[PDB]
Order: C-alpha cells, then structure tokens, then sequence
RNA sequence: AAAAAUAACAACAAGAGG
RNA sequence: AAAAAUAACAACAAGAGG
C-alpha cells in the first residue's frame, strides 16, 4: 500500500553534523520530509550546494543570531506552502519552527530551548510551552492534519527515562514538564508516533557526551513526532537507531500509511 | 495612491519576506516579486497574484523605512 | 485497497419494514455492519428465521416493552464481544443502544426518543442527551475507536433540515438540540460520516408521513454515523439513497477505506 | 493593468490547470478560456462566469512566468 | 461590458436554469429572465433582484456556447 | 440603472412587502418607501436606510409584473 | 447622494442617538457629529470614525420623519 | 472633505488608536501615514492596511478638531 | 458456600444476561454456562472460563430470586 | 472471630452501608447474607461482591455489637 | 470440576489461546502443559505464568468441553 | 501470626493513632477497636471495617516500642 | 519457608539497610528488625509492619552471602 | 509444584538470563540463582528476593525445555 | 495557505489575526 | 471486552464502575 517515511533528527549545528557524514546518511533512507531542529547556521549558509541533497527541497528558517537555533527541512514533493514561525517571539526570531504544507496533510517541525544551560533558558522555555499550548489550543479547529517533528527537550514518562528517581530535578523531566505533556498527550488528544506502535522500553533518544552514560545506556527521549489525532492509525514503523547517530541525540524514523501529495 | 508605492517598490527590491492578511482571515506568508494598481504577485514556493480589494493588510517580518 | 461498508436505517419496527421488502434488499448490499433503530419486536420475535439473513450474525437489544424501542445489528464477521446497554436506565430499559466489539474498532448502534409525541418524551430526550454527553466525555480516554450509527432525531445546520426558519421551534431542530451537537461534533471532535466528504445541500434521512412533504423534499437529517477522531480519514464515500425505503427513514450508507477484523 | 492582463492571456493562451481561491475560501479548480475586465471564464465540466470583485487568489499548477 | 453581456445573454435567450452563487456561499438556482448592469433578475415562484456585486459565480446546468 | 430603477418604483408605488436581503445572510422585513442611487429606505415601525451595496437580492412577497 | 444627505442631515440636527449596523453585523449606537461621502462621525464616550463603506444599515431608536 | 483633516490631527497628535476590520480583527497602533486608498500605521512594524478592509477607527483619548 | 452455589446455579439454570466486574474495573458481560469452586465461563459469543479470583463482583441485568 | 458477628449485626438491622473495593470504587447497598466467601448486597439489585477484592466495608449509622 | 478437563481439552486440541493477565495484558499463545498452579505457553519461546495473576484463557475455535 | 498480634495488641491497649496504608495506596487514620484472623476495625466519626488482604502496611504516627 | 527465612535472618541481624518494593510499586526503605510468617517489621524513624502479601520484592543496598 | 520447580531448576542450572514480568507489569531481568515455594532469588547486580505470589510471567531470553 | 460553495441568524461594541 | 507488559510515585479517605 501507501507509504510515508519521515525522520526527524536533531544535528547540533549541521555543519558540525554534515562533517561526520549526516548528509551521505540521509540520502540512502528514502525519506518523504527529512526534519532538522537546531541547524546553527543562517539562511545564507543552507544555500550552498553543499547540503543541497539531490532530489530534495530544502527550506530553512534560520535565527537572527544563528548560533541561536535555527530549522531545516527537505522535502521529496514540493509543498503548497511553506510557513515559517509561530507568531510569537521566543518561536519567531529564534527560528524554532518551519512548516511544510502540503495537500490534505502538513508536516512541521519544531525546536525547544533545552533549558539545561542557566535559569533564563529554563524560564523562556516554560513561555515557549505556554505560547505553544495556546497555539494548539487554536489548532484544533482546523480541518488539516498535523506531524510536528519536534525535539521538545522534555520526557514523558518513567519509561522513557532510565532511573527516574534520580532524574527528578534535572530540566527534562521536571513535574511541570511532564504535566505539559500529560496536557498535551492525554487532554488534547494529541498522539505520540512512537508509543503507538512500540511500548517497549528503553527506547532513547538523547545521551550525554560522557561516555559512561552511553555505554550503560542512561539515556533519554526528548524528540517526539506529535500527531493530530486522525493520524494515529496511520503509524506502521516508529524506530529510533540507537548505533548510526551523528550528535548527542538520535533520529527518529517513522513509516505511515499515508500518500503524501502536492 | 502616491504613498502605497514607495512601500510596495522597497518590500520588491529588496526582497523582504512579508506576511499578507485577507479580508477573510487567511495569512499568506510570502514575497513580493511584482505588483499592479490592483494586484501583487508573492513567490513562496510557487508564485500567485493576490488581488489588492481581497487584502485586507501587508505586514514584513522585519522593520522596513521609505526612501 | 480495504474497504468496510456500514448500513445504518431506522426500521420504525423490522416486521412491517420486512413486509415492506427490508430483507430483500440488504442482503444484496454486500455491507459488514447493519444497523437497525427503533425495531419495535421483542428478542424471541428476531429469532425466528424470516428475519435471520444468511451469511450474517444477528444480535438484538430489545426493551421490556417492544413496543417502546428494540436495536438490532447484522454483522459479516463475528465480533469480539456484543454489549447491550451503556450504563444509565433510559437506554437500558428501553434498548437503546448496542454495541459491536472487533478487532481495533467497535461499531455501535443507537435509538433516540424522537421528543415529538409530547412534552415527556422531550424532558426523557434532554434526560437521554446529558447521559450520552457524560457517556462521551468519558469514553474519549480509551484507545478503542467508535463507529456509533446514530439515529439522533436532531438535525445539526441549516442545510440539515428544508426551509429552516419555519422549522425553529419543532423536536429535531431546537436550539438545546443543535446546541448539543455543536458540542459534541466541535469541541468534543466526533466526525460526521456524511460531512467527512459530502458537503452538498438536499441530502435529508428523514420526511413526515404527508406526501406532500415527500414530494417537495421536505426533508430532514436525522441520521449519523458518529466517527472517533482516528476515523476522521477513513471514509470514501457516504450517501442516504430517497428511492428504495421501507420506513419514514432512508438508509444511511457509508464505506471506509478500513479492513474489519475479528 | 500591467500585470493583470498579460499574466491572465499567459495563463489563457497556454490553457493550464488553474485554481481560483474566492473571497470566502471556496477553491474552484478549472481552466481560464476567456477573461474581461470584469468576468473570468473558468471551465471544466460545464463552463462557469466568475465574477473578478469576489475573486482573492489565482494560483497556476505549474510554474508561470511572464 | 464586452464579455459577461454576450455571456448572460446567452443564459437568458435559451432559459437554461443557472445558479448564481454568491458572496457568502448561498446558492440561488433559478432562471434569468432579464440583465442589466448592477442587477440579474432571477426567476423562480417569485423573482428577485440580485445585485450583481453580491455575486461570486454564475453556471449553467448545461453546456451551452 | 435602465432596469433596477423600475423594479424599485414597481416595488415601490405598489407597497409590496419585500424581504430583503443582506451580503451577510441577515434577512429584513419592510416595504420599499424611497431610493436614491447609493441607498434604499426601508419603511417599516422604523424607518431605517438600508446600503446598496450591502445588499444580496431584494424579494418581493407576492409576484409582480414589470412594464 | 440626492436623498441620502437629507435622511443623515435630518439625524444630524435633531441629535438623535441612532444604530448603525456594519457589514459584520455588529451595531454601534450613538448621535452623529458630522459626514461625508465617505465617513460618518459618531458620539458614544470615544468618537469613532467609521467608514460608510463598511455600514450595512443605518436606523434610529424612534422614529423621525423626513421632509 | 472630513476624511482628511480628521486622520492629519490624529496623526501630529500621536494617538495611539485601535482600527476595526471589517471581518472584527482589532489593530493597536498609531497613524504613520494615509493618501487615498491605504493608511500605515506603526506600534512595532510599519503596517501598511488598505482602508476597504477597514471598518473603524477608534481613538483612545478624546480628540478634538 | 452457603450462598454462592444457590446464587450462581440460580443464574446459570435461569440464564440470566449478568454483568461480571473485574478487580482490575474491566466490565465483561454474558450468560453463564458453569461454575467451579474456582472458575466461572461465561458465553457472550465465545465461551470463556475467568478465575474467581479475579471477579470483584457479579451483577445481574434483572432481579432474580 | 470478629467478622461474623459484626456482618450479622450489620445484615439484621438492615444499615445502608458503602463497601469500598481495592480499586477505589465504591458500593452503596444493604447487606442481606454472606457467606464464608462472597456479601450480597442490594440497594436495587441483588449484587453479590467477593469478600478477596473488598477493601473497606464502612457504615453510614453508628453501630456497635 | 472443569478447570482440569478444560484445560485439557485446550491442551490435546493445541488450540492457540488468548490469556488475559489482572491488569489486561494479553498473552498469546498455545498451551503446553499445566498443574496446579502454572500454564506453560509457547508462542516464541516456552513461557510459565501463574494462574493466580491471570484473569481470562479465551480461545480463537469454540470449544465445548465433553 | 507469631509476632503479628503482640504488635497490634501493643496499639490496642495504649490507644495510638494509627495510619493504615491500603494495597491500592490510600491511607486511612484511626484508631482499633479489635481486629481479627482476617480484619480490623478503626475509628473514627464512621467505624471502618477494613480486612487484612487489602491492607499494605501498618504505622504508628507515635513511635511506640515492642515488649 | 525452607529459604527466605535465612535470608530475612542475615538481612536482619547483619542490619543491612534494605529497600522494599510494594506491589503497588510504592518503594519503602528501612531496616529489617523482625519478621514472623505473616509480617516483617521494617525499621526507621517509625518502626511499621509491612504485610508480606503486599511485597514485591525486598532489595538490599549491599551484596550479602548467603 | 510438581510442574513449576523442575521448571525453575531448568532455568538455574543451564544459567540462562531470565526476565520476571510482576503482576503490575513491571520487568525484572536477570538470571535465577536459587528459589524456594514462596521466593525466587535473581541477581543482576544484587540479590533480590522476588516472592511468587507478586509474578505474573517468568520468560526465559532463549529457548530451553527439560527433560 | 484557503470546506466546487449553509434558498439566506431584524443583526456578537468588535477572536494582533477566519 | 482487556496496552507480549512504566528495574518499581515513604504511599490519591477512596472515579455505582480501570
């Protein structure tokens, strides 16, 4: 039948990525929309043929300070319309979001601040969560179907941490944060990609740069393909390869059942 | 309309992504490639003409000044 | 690809629909699921073997007086499990309500009291509709999706019902009622079967007795398949055919791009 | 009427596939055949006039250069 | 002017029932018995002028010219 | 203006109650009593001014004929 | 503007508190200041300036008469 | 006309005012500039609004002539 | 012992339609067939046996007894 | 024993009490017998509830032995 | 007592059968042998569940015990 | 049983308010009347009856000491 | 009976400090002072009695022989 | 206990890696070192004593079968 | 980034964005 | 009518029904 493969893979900085072979990776995967949170380089940057994979359209968002953040996309089909910010600040002039609208169904992709660097990060990431839970609170109206591949910096649940009575306090899996996402999963009926398939645990998705932590897997996931919820039968194959990584997180592939179209 | 094309002409030459809103609500975010007395054409992936008595406002992205 | 076909019609009792050739016709429908409201005949009565078609399961949910009520569901495949009744009295003792248990879907069927026989049936259908909005309000925690093929004696719009200004103030468009399914298809985020992908005006399940009313198509919608928001996609194509009728009621009919499994 | 005309005869005289977005939203798929100052002619199955003053967007399917 | 007079003409002299959707959606089907500039006269039971500025589309139910 | 002003004069001396209709689907009761070019005053317990151009068709109760 | 100007005159000079009704079918009450063929003034606690192309309907809350 | 001297006093006075579209979306800002058919006004950005999508004009304080 | 063979065999040999909780809120529902010192089966479509252990609580539709 | 005397003191006096199930859901009803395995309640149905999946047993009446 | 010849009967016929724990796991599989107090069930692997923590034991035939 | 009993005799005879965790979390305050084989009572403005499989654990809020 | 005995015994009288798993999964943490057939007395700020029908499992903090 | 225990003695003796599934659903992988009728000892990095009545499933990691 | 279209809400002091 | 399974909420006065 139909297929839909996207994958969504935080590269810390694509250039940092693109020298430990991020762009001969994606090529051999056969993606529809490949979605690429937290680029770290401007518009301008992006232009250069060296990461114009062949086949592919790619549309960026890029920050006012480019060290910042920054959003990429490649698409195999041109879209309809292609939509850059939220409409709020810490969303807009940082560069976290990037929309791709094709014909029945539109695929985004979404970057947080992790909040794991000082207070203020902390504090303009529970605005960012605020201003995105009144923006899919206004989404729900709509009439189109959603795929935000975020990297929301925030987990779920006490199976998606390893020990998680030793991770209480640190910014990822505070009481606020996941309430956001029992708020977000579990009210407004908004679906994860990857727990509708496979409950399994010790699926993760971040690690640390210490190597004692990936050697012993005390890992996390902290990027998600949130689905509005006609998508949720869709999903076939959601996987997170643990081995092929290029940054401190992991890609996130997930087949669906749907026909992307113009 | 002397003083709606200074404003138009400096969004097309120097080609800052604007956002158009309809009269009906609908945002279309895009970039000016040319505009008549009664219509503009906006390039976001593929290029359409907007006409003006369906605009209900024209906003950029980032602060713009007349010549 | 799959396909699934549901017949829902409102008999106004199975034997004098059956006299009327009921039988003969949904047997060369070739559907999954029938449903059948307000079937007016006991349990022993679908028993016999005039009403049981081949190839297809029967199972009824009749009241303790038949006269008052009676649902009753044909199915291709056999269910997981068959549920009457739904929790509070006015369905239980009136048999209102029964439901299909497969595989990843359940399909239910569902009888209202039409409020136009006096003011008690319109205080029992207020009485029936805050029961059904607090049975709904519970049922959206579940990973099951619903089929429910509703006949809900309400008609949701204007362009559900004929000429809608003189019809403001009869049972089956009053402003309580239209209320609720603004409630019910808005913010609690059903889908309309028919809705889902025919938009075009004149299409009404319902018509008085008079002939004059059927001859001008002075009609109304009363009846729905009431979709879960997963099943939002899942539908090909619907439609409420005036011609064949065994019953003031059209048969509602609908295919959905989905595989019904045991 | 630099623009509004030549661009309506390249999208005429090419006949493409052509979407016409009104001012309500409805997205009216057809063919340009013929076009006034006033009137659009779109036309797929049986023809149609639509009036340019209720008109907000034209979009051609394939891309249009003058 | 010099395209949609020619056009609505055509309606009008062979009576095909047309529908004139206008500018908020609703649908009015009907005939054309006579035009002129800022009105359409829509025939039915009754017949009412529609203002030509209220109008999104007109079309035919069949294909003529 | 060769055919709309008659069917208003028509509508008009005969006291025709109309139904008219607004471009936003509000439907008002009256009967015609006067019209300029730009607007049109609809007699009723109040006698408002009704805009031309906000206006979608004019319908009479009952047929008339026109000369 | 041969029978429009003396209908908003007549409301002008008598100050009556009058609705007017927009395109978006929303009223706004209150007495007039003055108008052109385009804008009419109005006088609630803020004095607005409202644009006659958006006014649907223009009524009184009692009735006036018009010579 | 009135038009005129009534968006020049508002505009040297400065005042921060509110326009209502026609479809109900309310604007904050003061007045940049007008000359026929458009008005820019400014809180943060230059925004440029024709006036056939403009309902009202509304000042905050009390203006005068 | 005492009370529940008269009670079960009451609704077996009547056969009931009862309503059978789980101690995990699960509500099954059927008629029936036997019963053991240790098992209930119960038929709605398929025959199937629940230990009692698991049973919180057995309801029937209509009162018996 | 305890249990014995006390449900026998609660059965013939009739109070209406509540039993609280280990799940949390609560049962409001009369106690008419029990034996050494399962309590028969009814308020308006003769329920019978397991005594392994009870967690409280409270009376709304003060009672004593 | 039927919780023996039933069992059984499920057994001999090697009918694949549906488990469903206390807290709604299910487990699918065919069962090998049984005691008292275990069921051996092999789908993948051998598998031994107590019969205290089960709840259901469905089967996809129908089977009437003799 | 060998050590159970001294232990709940020991909150009987000197009166502690006791908190008894059920199996499913929830805590109950009180005081015991008796208990049995099977079951405890507690008081407090209702008296619970509360059976010893569904219990977890058993603490005194006082620290009481065991003879 | 014939096993968990000693290593109650050599958990209490070695005082290794112990984490208990409920079956509800709530994790208590203690000393093991005493334990008869039915209960076992964990030990800290309070002293309380701890059902073994409501026990998962009990850990101990350091790996003692048995 | 005539089937579980040479079962159990199975699972000690070839020393294959085990996963215990509790009756809540939580897994606890390891290897079985010794078990009694109530308990089974599994040591990962301690030795935790898991009694039996709290297991709902014990599932080897490879496939073995006894004698 | 838009319901091939609500035979029509005597009328939302106004959804910084339908 | 039931998440092939939350290496585990020092603990929801208690979802007439998880």
């Amino acid at each position: 039948g139909p297929a839909m493969r996207i994958i969504s893979v935080n590269v810390n900085g694509i250039q940092a990525a693109a020298e430990r072979g991020l762009l001969s990776w994606l090529q051999a995967q056969n993606a529809d929309v490949i979605c690429l949170q937290d680029t770290r380089a401007s518009a301008f940057d992006l232009d250069d043929p060296s990461f114009q994979l062949d086949g592919y359209f790619l549309y960026a968002c890029d920050a006012e300070l480019p060290e910042q953040g920054g959003v990429a996309l490649y698409s195999r089909l041109q879209p309809k319309a292609v939509i850059s910010g939220l409409g709020f600040e810490t969303a807009d002039r940082y560069g976290r979001y990037l929309q791709a609208d094709f014909d029945k169904v539109s695929i985004a992709t979404l970057l947080l601040p992790s909040g794991q660097s000082g207070d203020e990060s902390l504090n303009q990431k529970f605005k960012f969560m605020d201003d995105f839970t009144h923006y899919l609170s206004k989404q729900r109206r709509k009439r189109r179907e959603y795929i935000y591949c975020g990297s929301l910096y925030v987990a779920h649940q006490k199976m998606d941490v390893k020990n998680w009575r030793e991770c209480q306090q640190m910014p990822g899996f505070l009481a606020p944060e996941r309430a956001w996402l029992d708020e977000v999963f579990g009210n407004l009926g908004y679906a994860d990609a990857l727990r509708e398939v496979s409950r399994e645990g010790d699926q993760f998705s971040w690690w640390p740069d210490s190597e004692q932590a990936e050697m012993l897997n005390l890992g996390w996931r902290f990027d998600y393909q949130v689905l509005t919820p006609g998508l949720r039968r869709f999903v076939r194959n959601a996987k997170l390869p643990r081995q092929p990584r290029f940054s401190q997180h992991a890609p996130l592939i997930v087949d669906y059942d749907w026909q992307l179209s113009i | 309309h002397s003083l709606q094309d200074p404003y138009l002409n400096t969004l097309r030459k120097e080609r800052v992504p604007v956002s158009i809103y309809l009269v009906n609500g609908i945002k279309l975010q895009g970039q000016i490639e040319s505009f008549d007395q009664f219509v503009i054409l906006l390039k976001n992936t593929v290029s359409q003409m907007v006409y003006k008595h369906a605009i209900s406002t024209v906003v950029p992205s980032r602060p713009v000044r007349l010549p």
